[PDB]
């Protein structure tokens, strides 16, 4: 039943007695369940140490990943350029599940075709696809660019792209000079993080390589800049914006900022912004080249100092202070121009809050997940603060990445009851979360799931997440923070220190019990 | 709009494509004649997309894992194949349920084999037998696994049915492979069909030899409602309010016991028509239970569908019947009379799947609402054949729509309303044009019966009413 | 008793069982406490209708209230003018409350001055303390001026501030050309909010009264901007921002963004940045001067338009969407500056994320509080975004903004079950939020105490706070945020949503009894 | 620093100054020399604050309202006059109770007369009768009222005496007038002594002609402990474990019943000697009860007070006093070996209230650190005297200090860390130096007693040793 002046939804719909007892009588019918006090052992039994030993033996089974497949970063990097079309050949279920996933996290549209190869093609590969697909987008879409990744069942029958792409010029599908660069994107290597990287140097290759002759390292005056795997607008903006503080020239190369935050004004933009074909092609005449991401873009790396004969400098992520700190130091040593006085101030104003919130934070203990360049900068943002971060999780990471933040975990003594974890997944943190409790966690929204386990053993094991990474599926607007810079560090610590203060404030709410510590002032 | 016009509409946007996409594309486009019974003489479906053309449609696995097999609570999917599939797939389909989740319900966990290069080098079946003993060591109170297969199982030659067999012998537990590689069929509609084929052959004739359920004259099963928002729940309540006993439900809340259990019933009763039609003709072949279909949108269609049910029972159930649509009478009256007067003659251009394209149409009309146009991802023409009289006379339709074609429809036409998916939601918003999400209720529901009716009516007002709409030109321009 | 590598604080301290029996031994042996049955008799008894008649009834009593007195936003004015000292003549004891009370808010110094009138002067009055007060100020502290403001014990004895000034300077105290502006500012009128307007004032006045004639209007090219009352630092900024961006020629009138947020750098810093004297000086000769917070600033609108000759024109806060457009639209045809594309595409971002929210929104009833301009833009909004702003109160308000606000309301159908209350306090808003619960608070941090009675009650009955105006003391880093513009509207947007989106969160978080509705994706 | 640079220091400093300022400042201004008795001849204190130049001070109404009457938690407070002053001060100062806010207890809420020039021209009296019948009807379960006078109250010639007692017998209820307006006196101090002769004259007397009380031997009250952060709960539980019965808590924690029952005890101890000497010199007087002074801020210091309050009873407290004292040490000395190496040599200055500024000393010292500086806002010569021997010779002391002084004064002697109140933290923390507010022990405590001493080792230690400190300066300068 409803009443037409209070209508419920779902919750609490289904709390009346009347669903409540319609959905007793469906169990005990015809769901043959086990019995609760078996699903209460259970559960506690997943919560022990006993449980995390047997969770800590898988060699097969991945239960809740923290990673996605490749094409899904190839499609972001695309979407990053001037009027450029992501293109993925292969499978068509995939692109719905990639515009999905970035629909959910961004409230955006997110433009990418396929290529719909089906039974007939996995077996004489997807060559005509690639012709008439081709065709088809550019009459339909009408993009500038191409930039074409692969399914995983193109992988596996080995579709050479390189092959289809020159034939479709060849028999007259696409224009000789239509830009169309190409990456191999396999599912089954890396994760999404590789992906981008692989489009990226894909489509540095396809402006650059054939044309370096002319080319004089510093003969433009600007330094280029790769972003990587990037999924908050305001890091892309604080970026930008900092340079131009500073007055150095540069060349963000992969900016989908506009494409991700078009106006609700009456029309639908399917392009807007992006990194220009004339900015590729002039990227080898920059100064330098600076990777913000260099755990994910060792490729690019492998591409900008071979063949533009850049000397990629030896840069952290920016992220917290010191390496902030860092980045502003190289980029000021590279183009010749000071730190200005306007970010001097700003680092001036980061330290401030530190200085106001440390008391709060001291010894706080996290569990945290993410990709590697993200996660390494997070940890070292927490050990400033004087934090813990106890549980370090990610699941694409590598033995070389662990090595070099296990150093970052020695050079502090906040580091010392940490540990760093590859290739584990959110079933593993889940134990870690109930064996080796932290105060929050620092994550996805997957990790709400881990919340809820935490609070049915009791409210004194609850851990709170508080959302940082990506996806970030519920709530909104999220996706305009900032992370990198000072300004970054400033929302993080913020965000941190009222989450412990939110917390307090619940746990101190109650009238005669814990409210002699509910204060006014914290 | 003038027939004439929606041809001539349909010919113009035809104009950006080359010849070959041209000619396919005329085919899926056509203007409503509620007369025509055979709807191929007015609109193919069911065929391959054209490359490049930025269809709406997922794949098999979709169908299969995300639509059919997921939803069943008490089993343990696995996702076998390379990381991605499951992880786009962990959680965004409201198909809801009641359970402890990592303990004995799995639904919004995403488990997978996680391929890496050496499993498609020398294949996965030794890894995914391994697998199934971390399960059972893990997660001991699960009644059964699927294998959902992703694009590179049959493309390596593994065996999964083999690994299946042996494993589930080994364990005395039932292991379902399934063989859902996207790259199978043209769209989520083969995966149905494959997954429909599995629960025959591995999961529904357990219980064939078993004669110890007490059965009663009244008992159904709901077939095809994956409870989206708790939309089986608010069906289920009105069937068990009209003396009937609903022994299953597939796949929304679903135990793997209950899909045991349903060839025991009296009568399926079928709200998805494409997805579980399957199962449905085998149930009628082989334990001669009789099928029909139905429909709990909106009053009116929710209504004709427990008189036609209770129609197939006794005077006792025709009575019950009565007795609850008195009940509810009111309460969805009152909801017409504050909403109808708010939405009387917007019009609706919809996009959905399979069923809900024509299903809905009912429930607009029930607020005064005119759907102008509508189609469906990757429906067949058995399901146009449903839709023609549905439909008004001179409305458009459109099978397989290209985000060009659909953008270009809703710029002449012009709705007050458009109800699709996610892919779309965004693009018409900011053309100010008020959008609903047609697949996950926009996080809101349950829209079926009489409860979800009122959640509907309100839904569709707050969004098309809202003040927004009137705030995306700039004053000064 | 402790353990070493667990220190408890206060909180969980006291609820060690020691602890707990020794408090039970207090409260019965020597309390005399009311038997609990009788406090839960009372507690109930206070969330009733018929107590809410009889509290709405008083007219003596006032109860938590929600303003402070006049020489708070005295000390608030002049700390925004370049090198100067705030200075209250009157008692000490009243800047140590004003100094803390901004301590606590910004997390920042806050330099005032008292003149220490004691018993002594409360007869004879305080000439002697303002003599060598000016004085003592000048020599110690280097201002380059001293803007100077009363304690009620001076408005009371009759203390005349130009003549006690005016004998400084004939006596020999403080220079003749030392600027000394003053403003009478008696805390039993108004509150602090006319403190602001009569020193601002007071300060123009000051400098402009008796140099109108070479005044010509619109000769600058400018137009100047006063702020009022202002406590959120990013306010200040986005006003700067903006005009900047449109190519207005602008003044400041009243800048303390500086001197509330100085860099931790090694240095304290007593001024920085802030309004000039030449900027006071030459305003006249503005094209007109805007008013951000109209209904405190009555006193300058009378002073700039009769003296200055500037028409000032009839705008709302710039707060929301149609207020923000209004703003714009109204500089723009003062300035002759057209709207930039870069506005117009922030406008449009706003509208985007208002369809990308309005789901969550509908619906959602408020009660709020604050000072009057501000109120009256939550409300503004809040009927933009399909909210309802049910318990609308301002302690501070009147009659005439009273009506302007019902007026609001009557131009949309949000507004239909809303309620303006002027002259009410928090004990009153804490019944209205027991008899005609809205779903969330929106105020300052004294709304802590409703929250927690309202959860003794139970938790269906709770309203959470969402931490908006002023003072905010129990967070971090919340001064930094804007509520002005369309940035401001984003901000606060944000905030709401995810409020509402966390608070469902805790509502389905239970596992096997409401997280049906644990959904990943909202 | 020695002697001669600390005495050219204050020089230097003063040189700032008018003259007659800097004639008075200089009287304020000394190096500690502990061979002193007398503390007269080295500093003055207790005097009227120079104007216009950032006395740290407050006035007699925080002194009363905000010190002394505020914590009793079973009483309503007006603070009566402009709206003001019980805004600033509302939940200001962490003096914690166990009750129900709003309910029986009031202590965190703001009850005004809010006065408008109406009630300023007119007088507040027939307003303050009017508001008492107004707390009488919302508030039926308050136990007393006080009336705490603003500025505006003596200077318009109101008769609150008069109020008080002819509202006291219509109600018969215990109502309180205190003149505490600001302009009285020259600091906090006078306002604890209006407070304390308040209470004598409307309180404490009320039992005086009653038996009933059984009393012990081993009664005693804690006096001048306002229970910052649980101070006062830290120590109860001390004295309760060495078998005295506490059985009053002046202020923090208390109530109007266990002021009353005061004076039935056996000795009170005094912790804060500035606040409520006067109060014990009366009892004494009137009563025979003895007074003496205690300290609980460390270890060394808490023992050596357990001892000295248990030599006042009999040999069965003597021995329980043992049995504390044996208990607790396992737990200090664990303190002491994990913070002790981590502050060993680190040099504090202080500026704090009344009592704190040598009373924390002892604890200082037993985590190895140097108190070089302190000094008081309110203290008298007879605290001064107290303080000469507690600190080393050539510190530096400063009685009112400006904030001038303070910063000139932490710049030449560039302390590790300082101990202050909200109005210094932001300043301090700026020019590098690791603060920690000692008014409010920066929301963290208790710090009295063992308990106390633990979390008053952990925060100077978080706060001195944090990561923050090296990152001031930018490395391009
Ligand atoms: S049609 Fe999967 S998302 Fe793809 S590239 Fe492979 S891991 Fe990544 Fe359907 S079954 Fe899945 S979703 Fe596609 S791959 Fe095929
Ligand atoms: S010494 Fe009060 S804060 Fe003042 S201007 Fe009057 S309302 Fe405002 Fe002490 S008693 Fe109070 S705090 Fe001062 S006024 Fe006097
Ligand atoms: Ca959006
Ligand atoms: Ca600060």
């Amino acid at each position: 039943s409803q009443q037409v002046d209070k209508i419920k939804a779902s919750y609490p719909l289904f709390l009346d007695q009347d669903y409540k007892d319609m959905l007793a009588k469906k169990r005990d019918g015809f769901e043959e369940k086990y019995p609760q006090d078996k699903i209460d052992e259970v559960f506690q039994w997943t919560t022990t140490k006993e449980y995390q030993e047997l969770n800590f033996q898988r060699e097969a089974l991945t239960v809740n990943p923290a990673k996605a497949c490749q094409p899904l970063g190839a499609v972001l990097c695309a979407l990053g350029f001037e009027k450029t079309m992501p293109y993925v050949h292969g499978s068509q279920g995939c692109v719905a599940y990639f515009r999905s996933y970035f629909n959910r996290h961004f409230r955006e549209p997110v433009s990418c075709v396929s290529d719909s190869m089906t039974e007939d093609a996995a077996v004489f590969g997807g060559q005509q696809n690639m012709k008439d697909g081709l065709q088809n987008c550019k009459a339909t879409y009408k993009p500038d660019m191409i930039a074409v990744s692969t399914t995983c069942m193109a992988e596996v029958i080995g579709d050479d792209l390189n092959a289809f792409i020159n034939n479709s010029k060849k028999e007259g599908f696409i224009p000789d000079e239509f830009p169309v660069p190409f990456a191999h994107t396999p599912s089954f290597v890396g994760s999404h993080v590789t992906g981008w990287d692989n489009m990226f140097e894909g489509i540095a290759r396809y402006f650059t390589l054939k044309s370096m002759d002319d080319k004089v390292v510093g003969s433009n005056k600007k330094i280029n800049i790769v972003p990587g795997f990037e999924t908050y607008l305001g890091n892309f903006r604080v970026i930008k914006r900092m340079l131009s503080e500073m007055g150095v020239g540069y060349s963000l190369l992969s900016d989908p900022e506009e494409v991700l935050d078009t106006p609700a004004d009456g029309q639908f933009r399917m392009y807007a912004g992006g990194t220009t074909q004339e900015e590729m092609k002039d990227a080898p005449n920059a100064l330098n080249t600076v990777l913000l991401q260099p755990w994910h873009l060792e490729k690019t790396k492998k591409f900008v100092e071979g063949t533009w004969k850049h000397e990629v400098p030896k840069l952290n992520i920016p992220m917290g202070l010191d390496w902030t700190d860092e980045f502003l130091m190289k980029v000021s040593e590279i183009s010749g121009q000071p730190i200005p006085a306007s970010l001097t101030k700003e680092r001036g104003r980061l330290v401030d809050m530190m200085t106001d919130s440390h008391t709060w934070l001291h010894g706080k203990r996290f569990a945290l997940w993410g990709d590697p360049d993200f996660v390494m900068g997070l940890v070292k943002f927490l050990l400033e603060l004087g934090c813990e971060p106890v549980h370090i999780l990610c699941h694409n990471g590598n033995k070389r990445w662990k090595k070099a933040v296990d150093a970052i975990l020695a050079a502090s003594p906040y580091g010392k009851n940490a540990t760093v974890y590859i290739g584990k997944d959110l079933w593993h943190l889940r134990s870690l979360v109930f064996t080796d409790k932290p105060d929050f966690m620092i994550g996805n929204s997957y990790g709400k799931f881990i919340q809820r386990d935490t609070l049915h053993k009791g409210k004194e094991f609850e851990v709170p997440l508080i959302r940082i990474g990506f996806p970030i599926f519920d709530r909104h607007h999220l996706h305009r923070s900032t992370t990198l810079g000072y300004e970054g560090a400033m929302q993080i610590l913020t965000t941190l220190v009222n989450s412990i203060l939110e917390r307090l404030d619940e746990e101190t709410r109650g009238m005669q019990a814990t409210d002699y510590n509910h204060d006014l002032v914290r | 709009m003038s027939r004439e016009e929606v041809e001539s509409l349909i010919q113009e946007v035809l104009e950006v494509y080359p010849e070959k996409a041209r000619k396919d594309r005329n085919k899926h486009l056509a203007v409503n004649d509620p007369a025509v019974t055979q709807s191929k003489k007015c609109i193919i479906s069911n065929k391959k997309s054209q490359p490049g053309l930025m269809t709406i449609r997922g794949c098999a696995y979709a169908g299969s894992k995300g639509v059919v097999w997921g939803p069943i609570k008490d089993m343990i999917h696995i996702s076998h194949g390379p990381v991605g599939c499951g992880q786009y797939s962990r959680a965004g389909r409201r198909n809801y349920y009641i359970g402890t989740t990592g303990v004995n319900a799995f639904v919004t966990m995403n488990f997978t084999s996680d391929f890496q290069e050496k499993d498609i080098v020398f294949g996965g079946d030794k890894k995914l037998a391994k697998l199934i003993d971390e399960v059972e060591t893990l997660f001991p109170l699960n009644k059964g696994i699927s294998v959902q297969s992703e694009c590179p199982i049959g493309l390596i030659g593994d065996d999964i049915e083999s690994v299946s067999k042996v494993k589930g012998a080994e364990l005395s537990k039932t292991i379902v492979p399934v063989r859902c590689e996207g790259f199978r069929g043209v769209s989520q509609s083969l995966g149905h069909h494959i997954a429909n084929d599995a629960v025959r052959d591995w999961v529904l004739g357990k219980r064939d030899e078993d004669t110890t359920f007490a059965s009663t004259p009244y008992d159904v099963a709901i077939i095809g409602d994956y409870n989206i928002g708790g939309d089986a729940w608010s069906s289920r309540i009105l069937l068990e309010e009209m003396g009937l006993r609903c022994v299953a439900q597939w796949s929304g809340d679903g135990s793997i016991s209950e899909i045991e259990l349903t060839p025991k019933v009296k009568l399926n009763l079928v709200h998805c028509y494409r997805s579980m039609n399957y199962i449905s003709r085998h149930m009628e072949e082989k334990y001669g239970i009789p099928w029909m279909e139905y429909n709990f949108f909106g009053p009116t269609k929710t209504i004709e569908s427990l008189r036609a049910i209770a129609a197939k029972f006794d005077e006792s159930i025709q009575k019950k019947c009565e007795e609850v649509i008195a009940k509810y009478k009111p309460e969805w009256e009152a909801v017409v009379a504050k909403y109808r007067p708010r939405l009387e003659g917007k019009r609706v251009m919809l996009y959905i799947g399979g069923l809900r394209p024509r299903h809905v149409i009912g429930a607009y009309e029930d607020l005064g609402m005119e759907v102008v146009g509508t189609g469906y991802e990757f429906a067949h023409n058995d399901d146009y054949d449903r839709t023609m009289k549905e439909m008004g006379d001179s409305t458009l339709l459109y099978d397989d729509v290209t985000g060009y074609e659909f953008e270009e429809f809703v710029k002449r036409i012009k709705p007050d309303l458009i109800g699709s998916g996610i892919k779309e939601k965004f693009i018409f918003q900011k053309m100010g044009i008020p959008f609903r999400e047609m697949h996950s209720w926009d996080y809101s529901g349950p829209y079926h019966g009489f409860d979800g009716f009122a959640i509907f009516a309100r839904d569709m007002d707050m969004t098309l009413n809202n003040p927004c709409w009137k705030k995306l030109q700039a004053p000064w321009e």
